[PDB]
């Protein structure tokens, strides 16, 4: 892994180490679920900790989170990202589809806030958030 | 300015997009 995608990882990791102890537990996972609107059961937990923990402690450490990034890359996350918002893969978000993102995401929305959410990112002023307006605009 | 509701969707995607890898072991 480059130093760079090492960096992006620890990141991710850090928007589930609630007390920042290196370690992901099943209530820390649960936590992040339950934010995003998801109801996962024990269970569910249990069993997404058991699959990345490689040496049965019950929690995640860092090497054992990277060892599962590592294998998903077998794109940069900020590139994934924006194919989330654009879906249809024009590669420009458009109000629709900003649209549908906060809807999934569960952030209310208006049509005016949608505009100057665009508009603000839009430098070219096409109406559109493209690839590079979309970087930017997460600086 | 819009750039917090900008950076809070890209935070929930990332976490989403984890528990996603979480999912798919
Ligand atoms: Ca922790
Ligand atoms: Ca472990
Ligand atoms: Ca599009
Ligand atoms: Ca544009």
């Amino acid at each position: 892994l480059t130093e760079e995608q090492i960096a992006e990882f620890k990141e991710a990791f850090s928007l589930f180490d609630k007390d920042g102890d290196g370690t992901i537990t099943t209530k820390e996972l649960g936590t992040v679920m339950r934010s995003l609107g998801q109801n996962p059961t024990e269970a569910e937990l249990q069993d997404m900790i058991i699959e990345v923990d490689a040496d049965g402690n019950g929690t995640i450490d860092f090497p054992e989170f990277l060892t599962m990034m590592a294998r998903k890359m077998k794109e940069e996350e900020i590139r994934e990202a924006f194919r989330v918002f654009d879906k249809d893969g024009n590669g420009y978000i458009s109000a629709a589809e900003l649209r549908h993102v906060m809807t999934n995401l569960g952030e209310k929305l208006t049509d005016e806030e949608v505009d100057e959410m665009i508009r603000e990112a839009d430098i070219d002023g096409d109406g559109q958030v493209n690839y590079e307006e979309f970087v930017q605009m997460m600086t | 300015s819009k750039k917090a509701v900008w950076h809070k969707l890209l935070s929930k995607q990332r976490k989403r997009a984890v528990v996603a890898c979480f999912r798919m072991a």
